[PDB]
């Protein structure tokens, strides 16, 4: 699939052909409770970041794009990429440093009085240029030279930003609400709460505490051996479902403690009536836009596609490795172009674009995973449950009676159980955990049989000072760059490495199917 | 749109067919000068 | 053990010359981490029930006897127990049925006008006569007839109380400071708080949760493979303590909730000062005491040492099984005597007659035993466990600044874990567990592939039977009636079962030493 045919728009083609003969059973491969129930976790583990991002592109853009355009473009984009594209496990939307990228343009365009999102429009024009000559000359063929070592190293480091965020959501909650010894009883609640509030995050804490033992519980029952083979799978299957239906009946049994809720916005418009309408006019809508910005949106265009491209690679690299039993192959070429393509064509839309991000697609291809009888079996591989997702997703503005009854402490532990099971098919978080066992107790495999215990070390010690730079990086202004020293990585693993390894000993250490060299 | 906007001489869908004509153009002009090279 | 020798006394001189010639190992033993966490652990778990069962009875018979008289009576006979004791892990204390019958004899007396203290002091006076003649004779002869059904039911009992009491007094917090919209500011918080309080129950359960998921976490740890094996073992052994100390500090960085505290008497002072003294006139102190309640108190003599026998006794079988490694022997003749004795005379001084807890002795047990590399490989058995235990106890008041400082909900926790760890050598958990299982994954021993799967089953339901009719006795004002209910099973086990049950089937399910036949 990472070969170079040297035709133009040779890997779309092959991609084409790869997966398209089995979109018959793309399709009859989803009628199992499994899909159903990988559905309702991927829908709550793709709409809650969906909302979340939503609410501060609206907070910080003063409204030119806020929730309902983002669940819109999630959506749409959802169902095209479900429908057409060759991956069906991945699952498309918001990230971070796409909300970073556009915090950073509007306060550029502010600065230099300049319509924002015609700005995007343009810079979503100058994507579709880019995209087009990287799929027609194969520059998806590049990261072939993106081994397991910086696939995990950003799998890691995405997996503890997730983690880390879920722990500074309830932060953020406990702050707003702290354990005092008095409390006025006369606050107003609406659109939130002015004041603390007494129960208020020792609630949501308990919430999110009891969501994820109870999804580990269930995920620990589905590998136990108790009740009929059948019904435990099912299950075991429905466990986070099942959590999540606990938890949401708790909070609803108790009635005078508040808990924030899911909000989503009351119909389908646009945030700001008073600014912007669905069409966005390229010309500028209040005033000229500038013919000099036109053509200056090319480096804050290569800058997206540089973000989108090595999440979306790095992400169906990570979904399709050959250990996870994947038989039906991938497409670079395909998935990259629609997910730019989309995102170019709902720019005009005024909607955000949007990237294969790592933990949604991850926990999707985690979720639709069967073990067989400690060792993956098969991968329930279909295009239903993202369509279905994406559906939910849109019509999550349409129910939300359901939606406003959901405490966000519910969410918070299921994204910690992501998190924490978003580290099973990563090399280097079992190195790590090697780090504080004795030799003796470490698993039979050629990276230690072969590599002496203290090199494991200094090599596993290495990748943490990558880990530690990226989250400087993270942890300042400039956190754009953070694409750049994920790409110097490669230059460390093919120039600096075998500098002080050699060739047995990374094989062992990085190996493409984990082989024995 | 939405309130008042500006009046432009192409219209939304005008416009954007100018822009995708003016992309494609492009893109063919880049196409094929790279099939010109590798040739000769 | 359990012969009967046939001369006067003759199982009290053979448990001497059992236990007491490997005094000096007795001592020896102990100077190890292992012990000194043990102590750690029981100090707590011996004193919150003393504290507990102090403040009931002295509300129960306006302080007559209460906490200060328990703790002082607990501290002389825990000494004396283990300077004496030839089963030195046994945990000496006040339990439930004995409250029961406290409570039930100040009924009692105040019905007929008679003094409870002194009424208390003919009953113990009765005590020393009959256990006196029970060991000349050998009545200890009669335990050999308690086999594993017995047993195991009185334990799977014992710990059903246990955990039961642990969430009713969760329940309890709950319900004293409910789920409020309002509170009112204004409270009383001396003695206690006179009304409900904001964010009390919720901390409350943050760390009871917290405390017990420690304790579950540094138990797994034991037995994980990370860490050099040497400080893996000594944290956890340690495993409580640092539970414990960690939701302590949690607690006590919280200052404006409110959570309750142990609380122990001022100093060594009787209860009720204006009631009686430290000695107790047989013949009365207000009034001239009846001549026929002398001669009746041998009937609630007989009761109560019914009670403390096989509570005892039963204690004794279950913490020295062969298949927990106790390979210093035990005496059932001289250890019952000394509890007995030490209750008749603590009678004579005002403080309540102890027994040994079935909870604590095999926590106890637990906290110094040894796992294999799984396979139980030694007990610590030493004295100096027990003598410390008792100790601290006694000197809990004078530390009243160390044990203000600590929440009941960190307590509750630990009950949790001693709960959940004293169902480990019981058969009749795991044929419970098997009920919920297929067939094919029961596991390898004797009880299960020698009989089949559905004579097994009714074998474990019939067990269930007499749980649950244990469990209605208990629950029913004839809750004195208990040991006799118990011994019932004596009869069920002897004739009844096998009418229906083969002889190969009851040596199998019913083993002393979990021999196939
Ligand atoms: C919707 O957009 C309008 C402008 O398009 C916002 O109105 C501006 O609000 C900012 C913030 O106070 C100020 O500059 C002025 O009050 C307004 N300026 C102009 C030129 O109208 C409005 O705040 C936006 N609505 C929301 C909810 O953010
Ligand atoms: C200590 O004991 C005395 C007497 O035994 C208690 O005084 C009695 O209190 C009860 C409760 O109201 C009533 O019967 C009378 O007020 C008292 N009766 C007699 C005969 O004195 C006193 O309450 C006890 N103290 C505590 C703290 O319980
Ligand atoms: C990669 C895509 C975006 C094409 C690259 C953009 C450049 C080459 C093209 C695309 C559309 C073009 C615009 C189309 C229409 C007009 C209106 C005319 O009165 C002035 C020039 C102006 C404003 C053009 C300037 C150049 C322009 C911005
Ligand atoms: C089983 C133990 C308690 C001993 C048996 C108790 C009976 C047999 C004995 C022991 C002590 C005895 C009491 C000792 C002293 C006196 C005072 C005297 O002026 C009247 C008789 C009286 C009140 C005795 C009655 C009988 C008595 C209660």
């Amino acid at each position: 699939p990472l070969q170079q045919t040297g035709q133009l728009f040779g890997g779309l083609v092959r991609d084409i052909r790869r997966r398209y003969p089995y979109y018959l059973s793309d399709i009859t491969d989803a009628f199992s409770p499994q899909v159903l129930a990988a559905v309702i976790f991927i829908y709550f583990a793709a709409l809650s970041p969906a909302i979340t991002f939503g609410g501060l592109l609206g907070e910080k853009t003063r409204n030119q794009m806020g929730v309902s355009e983002l669940l819109i473009s999630t959506a749409v984009q959802g169902i095209l990429f479900a429908l057409l594209g060759a991956q069906p496990l991945l699952v498309v939307g918001f990230s971070g440093p796409l909300l970073v990228f556009e915090e950073a343009f509007f306060s550029f365009c502010e600065t230099n009085g300049l319509e924002y999102i015609v700005g995007r429009v343009w810079i979503g024009f100058w994507l579709i240029l880019l995209v087009v000559l990287v799929v027609a000359f194969e520059g998806s063929f590049l990261v072939r030279f993106i081994s397991r070592y910086t696939q995990e190293i950003f799998s890691f480091l995405i997996s503890l930003i997730f983690i880390y965020e879920t722990f500074s959501k309830l932060i953020k909650i406990f702050q707003d609400h702290p354990l005092q010894k008095t409390y006025n009883y006369n606050v107003l609640m609406v659109p939130k709460p002015q004041g603390p509030l007494p129960n208020t995050a020792l609630l949501s804490l308990v919430l999110m505490a009891g969501t994820f033992f109870f999804a580990m519980m269930l995920r620990k029952f589905k590998n136990s051996s108790y009740f009929p083979g059948k019904l435990r799978r099912v299950i075991g299957d429905f466990g986070v479902p099942i959590s999540i239906l606990i938890m949401v009946l708790v909070d609803f049994f108790i009635q005078d403690t508040y808990t924030q809720k899911l909000s989503v916005p009351d119909g389908f418009k646009v945030s700001n009536s008073s600014a912007r309408g669905w069409v966005i006019h390229p010309l500028g809508l209040r005033s000229e836009f500038p013919i000099w910005m036109m053509f200056a949106s090319a480096l804050p265009a290569l800058l997206v596609f540089i973000l989108i491209f090595l999440e979306s690679q790095i992400t169906t690299l990570i979904v399709s490795k050959p250990e996870r039993k994947m038989v039906k192959g991938s497409g670079f070429h395909l998935d990259l172009l629609l997910v730019v393509g989309m995102g170019g064509v709902a720019a005009l839309f005024g909607m955000p674009w949007l990237s294969a991000t790592t933990v949604r697609s991850v926990t999707h291809a985690n979720a639709l995973t069967v073990m067989g009888k400690a060792q993956i079996q098969e991968v329930k591989e279909q295009r239903i449950s993202g369509l279905l997702v994406a559906v939910l997703v849109g019509l999550s503005i349409l129910m939300e009676p359901i939606l406003s009854r959901i405490p966000l402490a519910v969410l918070f532990g299921i994204f910690l159980y992501m998190g924490v099971t978003s580290l099973s098919g990563i090399q280097l978080f079992d190195r790590i955990l090697l780090l504080f066992k004795p030799p003796k107790y470490h698993p039979d495999v050629p990276y230690v049989k072969r590599v002496k215990t203290w090199r494991m070390h200094l090599f596993t010690g290495i990748q943490i000072i990558c880990l530690a730079v990226l989250w400087v990086v993270k942890s300042t202004p400039a956190s754009l760059a953070l694409p750049f020293v994920l790409i110097l990585t490669v230059p460390l693993r093919r120039v600096l490495l075998p500098l002080i390894f050699r060739n047995v000993e990374l094989q062992c250490l990085d190996a493409d199917d984990a082989k024995a060299t | 749109g939405e309130r008042v906007q500006l009046a432009h001489h192409f219209s939304e869908p005008e416009i954007t067919l100018i822009i995708f004509g003016v992309m494609a153009g492009v893109i063919g002009t880049i196409l094929l000068i790279s099939y010109g090279i590798r040739r000769l």
